[PDB]
RNA sequence: CCCGUCGCUCCUACCGAUUGAAUGAUCCGGUGAAAUGUUCGGAUCGCGGUCGCGAGAAGUCCAUUGAACCUUAUCAUUUAGAGGAAGGAGAAGUCGUAACAAGGUUUCCGUAGGUGAACCUGCGGAAGGAUCAUUG
RNA sequence: UCCGCCGGCACCUUAUGAGAAAUCAAAGUUUUUGGGUUCCGGGGGGAGUAUGGUCGCAAGGCUGAAACUUAAAGGAAUUGAC
RNA sequence: UGUUACUUUGAAGAAAUUAGAGUGCUCAAAGCAAGCCUACGCUCUGUAUACAUUAGCAUGGGAUAACAUUAUAGGAU
RNA sequence: UACCUGGUUGAUCCUGCCAGUAGUCAUAUGCUUGUCUCAAAGAUUAAGCCAUGCAUGUGUAAGUAUGAACAAAUAGACUGUGAAACUGCGAAUGGCUCAUUAAAUCAGUUAUAGUUUGUUUGAUGGUUACUCGGAUAACCGUAGUAAUUCUAGAGCUAAUACGUGCACCCCGAAAGGGAUGCAUUUAUUAGAUAGCGAUGAUUCAUGAUAACUCGACGGAUCGCACGGCCGCCGGCGACGCAUCAUUCAAAUUUCUGCCCUAUCAACUUUCGAUGGUAGGAUAGUGGCCUACCAUGGUGGUGACGGGUGACGGAGAAUUAGGGUUCGAUUCCGGAGAGGGAGCCUGAGAAACGGCUA
């Protein structure tokens, strides 16, 4: 099961030992799994609504809100645990020569278990509060490469 | 800095105050109050620079310390009190009463009021939410909090406030077709009819306003202030009536004035 | 003193950060409370930013614990720390921290259970007690530890911040998870 | 017109034994003030019924932050140095005559050896040659 | 042997072209300035020297300064003198 | 609902400085004043406006250009 | 003003530099100098060292007067003025400087649904008490020391100082009892649908319930005016406590953007480097820190390191256009107070005209 850490992982505020049944109640009540819509036209993946993973940093089932800048890029590294490096490609204008030069920036981003990603895939990241020393973004959508 | 700044350098003061740059090294630092420091007019400016009643910083203190000036029906003795948009300033000795309204060039104008019209003001609703004990309340952009508001009142609406009973007399819902005034930005002081509302999720909302002469200009929702329902404002406007003339048109009027005057 | 600034840290690239200012008071830290279980209660008042107050508990012996399934909360004595997911060394030192698994006295809850269900683990009174007994269900694992007089509980408060050690009685799969860790 | 050695004076830089020197910074290590938290301690004061209750200094214990000093090490900058040795400048030094004419052995490039000095010679190459030319 | 096509090493005449000119059918289509792209130069010396790095058994190769010095050095062409 | 660059318009955007409108400090560099008539005053006196790379935000345009995509359609209906 | 001229030859056309020409809110220096207006001025080398003086104190009708203080009056608590002293507040602004600092500061542009915020402004604070207790300053009088707003002991007496204190649910023989303001801490529960609020988006605002805390909270304060009912009731203010919103702000934070150097090509990670889980700490997010686990993170699109006689910007000089150079200095932001470090007070300081080493 998802219980792989030394502590017992559970969603805060969801009581799993209630005598009554959660049938016919909203998410997060009656022991039902909690999930939410982040707005901005993004859809909640089915893997997050019907999943069993616990991730307090998940934008859909965690305790993090999306607000600020929405960015897009390509997955550059997917070797960390629930974190990826997103490469953003842009052109920098050189004024004196009236021409452009290719530049890039690596933006660390948290990816919830509901998303499947591989190097080269296109991802959309929404800004959130600092999650680590360098992570300030959360993956919101993944488009497989060649699709 | 290790705390709060208590001084305002004269060149750093808001431009709409129209303070001469060589008048001194400092400008009146607006005190905390209902209006923001960048969107207000301190009483010292009003009494000395606008009305000429006081000739010096010292004389303003004398006038206020005699309790001869009232803002929104209450006596104010603070020289740097932040009087702002729609505030009513009353001077019983001179029998004068003014409302702070932006002229078409974006500067505060002391619009003289009649005695009857000086008994109320317009306020823009900031938000409506439940307070302690589940009691609903609304707060405005002039620092006022009103409990038990009408359930129909929502954010961005305008409420007519009576300065005597201190109660909401009437309110205007924020909707397309009403007459509004711009209270900030490039188009500050312009009056027109709200024609459209463009919403952008997660971003500022843009509102398109059409002038009575057909001129259309845009601005942010935060800079709009509804003045009346339909096309008639509930308050008296200055001579310009929010009509912004081009520099060519303004120059044309000046040339004609010299010929006649 | 203790500081929470990032100046001393390396950059994400690995390069060093040359210092450009001294430590600020608004980014300070303080010594850990290291709250311990002891009958000599001691909580020291700490003045924090803004003139507010924090309560730092050095020693605690009782806590306010809630039985979630029964929706009853009672003050009970803290007996022992049995498991800690962060550092096992905090268990043998009997340190009270949030999310630590502890054993609490079961006596306060037994009295309520007898007073509520009329069971050990006046005409109108018996009328309702039997009515409530129809929908009475008690977990076997939870009942087994009532005999010993100790209930496994998890601390949900922060003794070093609020000065109190409150929690809830373990039950359901959470109880199964932790009791397996203690089965050695 | 003009090349180099040698001889004389001056200027700039380089090499150089001296485990060169000085100065500054940094790393590790050692020692470690003060403060804070903790432990113990209970001078002393107050309040109740010669026992209790409360407050509490000096000092002490452990930990934390951590100046400062002292090693080795590394780096940076500046600098002395017997002697060796490069370049340049300095009206009118010595020895030749290598380059410019087919410059009197056509010149030059790469490479190798040799000679007071320019230079000489071997091998391959170039014309920037002194030949745009033999269907004779 | 004759005509023609594509490709190659070149040559001859010519200026409507270019260039400081010698000369070039490209070294042309450039102040009427822009097809794409790589390398590379910034007065003459000091100097392809010093130093560090790197390659080589060595010979040396590749990379490569400064102090200082100097009003010229140099390219093409013209008339003389030799 | 493939993603961008580009372009158009707009919103936001400190003052001072720069450009610039008005104004006879005697001129000028400046300043932000003043003007009008002769009353217990007036002109609601004036203290405009433009510019402000790049990046970001929002409308219109889709030529040029970049990336992505295509036939065992996981196609459209 | 979209400009050139001298210099290589016997003479010529070139390349090419040297020299000349003009400006600088550009410094120094030389000589000269009548008037008006305007005006920079120990930045550059030494953020080197400093004699002396001054630069932060503060009183309203409204906290506390028995000066053995003054003035004016004449059996009363005081109630004309008021030094001193306690209490309160401020001294975290301003001013000065540019040493450190190269994605750092900073600029435009974001976020706080990630926090604190004296004050201002608005609203909101339940159904011995005819007023408690003990101290202390000024004052008074014994003093010590070479000496300092260095210091000890005794006698007095105040408070808006200090310490106190009137101030629906459960149990149940439906009586009675418990809890019952606000705040604090935890858990359960509601917060719909398309009675029931808001957002692009929150188990959010907020409600109910079970308990919890040894809660600086819920006025033992002051001025003026005197009235209305027959002892009762009552006006206009001042000051203060708590909560929310607001204002004044901070902190942290998103995206893009910075000069020379490769004779700097690898750097980071035992002792945090990148990320995960659980805690600790913080006003709060976060390797900010601890334990455990994973092996990541950056780099010719120049990481890392080095140089800067490098604070950044608004801007300044010169500019046909493009551009080049400069930006210590009055506006904004940051940083420092001989070098480090630590800390108290406080709403706010890692403060230096505060303290400790
Ligand atoms: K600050
Ligand atoms: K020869
Ligand atoms: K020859
Ligand atoms: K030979
Ligand atoms: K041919
Ligand atoms: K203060
Ligand atoms: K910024
Ligand atoms: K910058
Ligand atoms: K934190
Ligand atoms: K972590
Ligand atoms: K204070
Ligand atoms: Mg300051
Ligand atoms: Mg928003
Ligand atoms: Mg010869
Ligand atoms: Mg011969
Ligand atoms: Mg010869
Ligand atoms: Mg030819
Ligand atoms: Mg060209
Ligand atoms: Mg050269
Ligand atoms: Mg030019
Ligand atoms: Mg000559
Ligand atoms: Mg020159
Ligand atoms: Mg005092
Ligand atoms: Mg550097
Ligand atoms: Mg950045
Ligand atoms: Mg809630
Ligand atoms: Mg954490
Ligand atoms: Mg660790
Ligand atoms: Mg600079
Ligand atoms: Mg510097
Ligand atoms: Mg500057
Ligand atoms: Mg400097
Ligand atoms: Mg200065
Ligand atoms: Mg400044
Ligand atoms: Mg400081
Ligand atoms: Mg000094
Ligand atoms: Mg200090
Ligand atoms: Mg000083
Ligand atoms: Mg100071």
């Amino acid at each position: 099961a998802e219980q792989t850490e030394k502590a017992f992982l559970k969603q805060p505020g969801v009581f799993l030992s209630s005598k009554k049944t959660g049938k016919g109640k909203r998410p997060g009540k009656g022991g039902n799994r909690y999930f939410k819509s982040i707005g901005l036209g993004f859809k909640t993946p089915r893997e997050a609504t019907e999943g069993t993973y616990i991730d307090k940093k998940c934008p859909f089932t965690g305790n993090v809100s999306i607000r600020g800048r929405i960015l897009a890029g390509t997955c550059h590294s997917a070797k960390m645990n629930r974190t990826i490096i997103v490469r953003r490609n842009y052109l920098h204008y050189v004024k004196k020569y009236q021409r452009y030069e290719k530049r890039h920036s690596n933006i660390p981003a948290h990816i919830s278990p509901c998303f499947r990603v591989k190097e080269g895939d296109h991802v959309t990241i929404g800004q959130c509060r600092p999650l680590s020393k360098t992570v300030r973004f959360n993956v919101l959508k993944v488009i497989p490469a060649g699709s | 800095a290790r705390g709060l700044k208590k001084h305002l350098k004269r060149l750093n003061a808001p431009k709409h105050w129209m303070l001469d740059k060589l008048g001194g090294a400092f400008a009146p630092k607006p005190s905390s109050g209902p209006h923001k420091s960048r969107e207000c007019l301190p009483l010292v400016i009003i009494l000395r620079n606008r009305l000429k009643y006081a000739l010096t910083y010292r004389e303003v203190i004398s006038i206020l310390m005699q309790r001869q000036v009232m803002v929104d029906g209450k006596v104010r003795t603070d020289k740097t009190y932040p009087a702002g948009f729609m505030d009513v300033v009353t001077i019983p000795k001179t029998n004068e009463s003014f409302r702070l309204l932006y002229d078409t060039k974006g500067r505060f104008r002391l619009h003289s009021l009649r005695d009857e019209e000086a008994k109320f003001k317009l306020c823009k609703v900031r938000s409506v939410q439940f307070g302690q004990k589940g009691i609903p309340y609304l707060n405005t952009y002039d620092g006022r909090t009103i409990r038990y508001p009408d359930p129909l009142i929502k954010a961005n609406d305008t409420i007519k406030l009576d300065l005597d009973s201190n109660k909401i007399v009437d309110f205007i819902k924020f909707d397309v077709g009403n007459v509004v005034m711009v209270t900030g930005g490039r188009n500050r002081g312009r009056v027109g009819i709200l024609k459209n509302r463009e919403k952008h999720k997660g971003s500022f909302e843009t509102v398109h306003i059409q002038d009575s002469q057909g001129h259309e200009f845009a601005t942010r929702l935060g800079n709009v202030f509804t003045l009346g329902k339909g096309s008639k404002p509930w308050v008296s406007l200055p001579k310009g009536k929010g009509i912004k003339l081009s520099i060519i048109e303004e120059a044309r009027k000046r040339m004609a004035a010299q010929s006649a005057t | 003193g203790i500081s929470r600034d990032s100046m001393h840290k390396r950059r994400a690239t690995g390069g060093k950060k040359k210092s450009w200012r001294k430590k600020r008071k608004y980014e300070l830290g303080r010594q850990p409370a290291n709250t311990k279980i002891s009958s000599n209660k001691t909580v020291r008042r700490i003045r924090v930013r803004g003139g507010n107050v924090k309560w730092r508990a050095l020693r605690l012996d009782t806590g306010n614990f809630s039985w979630g399934s029964e929706a009853v909360t009672r003050k009970t004595r803290i007996l022992d720390v049995v498991y800690n997911a962060s550092n096992n060394e905090l268990v043998r030192t009997q340190t009270l921290v949030k999310s630590a698994i502890v054993q609490v006295d079961a006596a306060p809850f037994k009295q309520w259970y007898l007073q509520h269900y009329g069971i050990d683990i006046s005409n109108h009174v018996v009328r309702k007690i039997e009515n409530r007994q129809a929908d009475r269900k008690l977990d076997s694992h939870l009942e087994e530890q009532f005999a010993s007089g100790r209930l496994l509980a998890c601390i949900s408060s922060r003794p070093g911040q609020c000065g109190r050690a409150d929690g809830y009685i373990l039950e359901g799969k959470e109880l199964e998870f932790y009791m397996k860790k203690l089965q050695k």
